[PDB]
């Protein structure tokens, strides 16, 4: 169960924890990622709040929150291997993990098959 | 210090958006159906969103890359794939290219290609054929060709300059001092200059054009000497843009040139006598080439 945002961010939930990353379409557009600006653990985010940024060799994009919640963990493997988000955007290349202050916000995100039509139409 | 020791952070004036929209997917669908490639995609150009699309309500264009997506050369700045034995030429690509441009309705079209040093004529006939199919379907259409150097083969250059094109483009890329560090060693400044000079003598009515990348370690004295040598070779148009690292395994940016400094280099091009000088950080050889041509050469 993977939902998407209009800014090409995905989220998956398990045990009340949302794992946030960027889609495969976005990382392909961005290229080889070099630096990931991630928020400190404990940051309280609102939906669509700008919580970070990604810098690639030939591109840069901002990261916007798909949910309202509190940041619980950041992917520490991105400091030594930032290329994980390019070739593991849905698994090892995740960015942050957060709580869900308002789980009903998941209905505002599009499904995985609605997002493929979103980028192809 | 600034590269090969550290990394320079991307300045804000180089950030672009993820390509998106209906025009962008229309162009993509056409290219995949016809088995065509673009330099925009393979060189990972940051302007794809702007050139290919818009808001869905604009004039979409893209620079088709002929002769496959795999080059025989390994330029240290170029993210186009490299292989010693590229696949053979698709003879229908010159014909399918004219179909894609007829579909897009372009009045101005830019064509380019990978280098095919494995080909006896460097693929010049394959390029010239695409131009002929375009002019056959639309004689008034304006076509610009960003061609390889053909390793200085004068017969290969002639074949392209006789195809009927309007603009003959070939990029010098960098200053003469950095040719061996930046380009594939099969290219050099004197050879690139010989290409642009010869196309004029093959067809004196075509417009010659070349591009330079800044930020690879050159200094201003070398840049002005390069621009000065280009006017003495009778090159009409000039493009200057910021070099940007396309892949972590390609060259690091030595310096990020400010926007004001590109505006200065536009003035130098006007002082030297270029018919137009497209200058700016995100400017590339094909970037808004139609606008620059029509606003400056038909004016
Ligand atoms: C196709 C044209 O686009 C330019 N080009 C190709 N790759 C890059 C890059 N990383 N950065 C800047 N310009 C590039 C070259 O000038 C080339 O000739
Ligand atoms: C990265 O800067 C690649 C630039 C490619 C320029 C193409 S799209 C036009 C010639
Ligand atoms: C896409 S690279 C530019 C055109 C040609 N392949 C050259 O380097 O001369
Ligand atoms: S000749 Fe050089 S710049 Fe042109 S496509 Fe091949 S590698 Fe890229
Ligand atoms: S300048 Fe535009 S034509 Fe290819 Fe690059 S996207």
């Amino acid at each position: 169960v993977r939902k998407f945002t209009e800014k090409h961010e995905w989220v998956t939930t398990e045990n009340g924890i949302g794992t946030v990353g960027i889609s495969n379409f976005a990382q392909e557009a961005l290229g080889d990622v070099v630096y990931c600006s991630l928020p400190e653990v404990g940051t309280k985010l609102n939906k669509q709040d700008e919580f970070g940024a990604l810098e690639s060799v030939k591109a840069a994009s901002e990261l916007y929150s798909p949910l309202s919640g509190e940041v619980t963990e950041i992917n520490e493997a991105l400091a030594e291997n930032p290329g994980l988000v390019n070739k593991s955007c849905y698994e090892d290349g995740w960015l942050i993990k957060m709580t869900l202050s308002n789980p009903s916000e998941l209905d505002e995100l599009m499904s995985e098959e609605a997002y493929e039509k979103y980028i192809k139409s | 210090k600034r590269q090969k020791g550290e990394r320079l952070r991307l300045p804000p004036w180089l950030k672009t958006e993820i390509p998106m929209g209906k025009n962008y997917n229309k162009l993509k669908n056409t290219l995949r159906n016809l088995n065509l490639h673009t330099v925009c995609e393979e060189a990972r150009c940051p302007n794809i969103g702007e050139c290919w699309g818009g808001g869905e309500y604009a004039t979409a264009t893209a620079t088709i890359m002929l002769m496959g997506d795999t080059c025989t050369r390994g330029c240290r700045f170029c993210s186009v794939k490299t292989a010693r034995n590229p696949p053979p030429l698709d003879a229908s690509e010159p014909y399918n290219t004219a179909k894609a441009i007829a579909e897009w309705g372009l009045d101005y079209v830019v064509l380019t290609s990978v280098d095919r040093d494995d080909m006896p004529d460097g693929g010049a006939e394959h390029i010239a054929k695409t131009v002929s199919y375009l002019k056959e379907r639309n004689p008034k259409i304006l076509v610009e060709c960003l061609t390889p150097d053909f390793r200085g083969d004068l017969k290969a250059i002639e074949k392209v300059a006789l195809s009927g094109l309007d603009v003959y483009a070939h990029n010098v890329e960098t200053v003469p001092e950095l040719q061996s560090k930046v380009r594939d060693p099969r290219a050099n400044f004197d050879q690139s200059l010989r290409v642009l000079k010869h196309a004029k003598k093959v067809q004196p009515d075509v417009i010659s054009k070349t591009s330079i990348m800044l930020g690879l370690g050159e200094n201003d004295e070398q840049v002005y000497a390069t621009m000065k040598a280009l006017r003495e070779a009778d090159v009409d148009c000039l493009t200057l843009g910021q070099y940007m690292q396309p892949t972590r395994r390609h060259l690091k940016v030595e310096e990020y040139i400010t926007p004001e400094k590109f505006k200065y280099w536009e003035k130098v091009g006007n002082e030297l006598g270029f018919h137009y000088t497209a200058s700016g950080p995100l400017v590339r050889s094909s970037y808004k080439a139609g606008e620059f041509f029509l606003k400056n050469l038909v004016a």
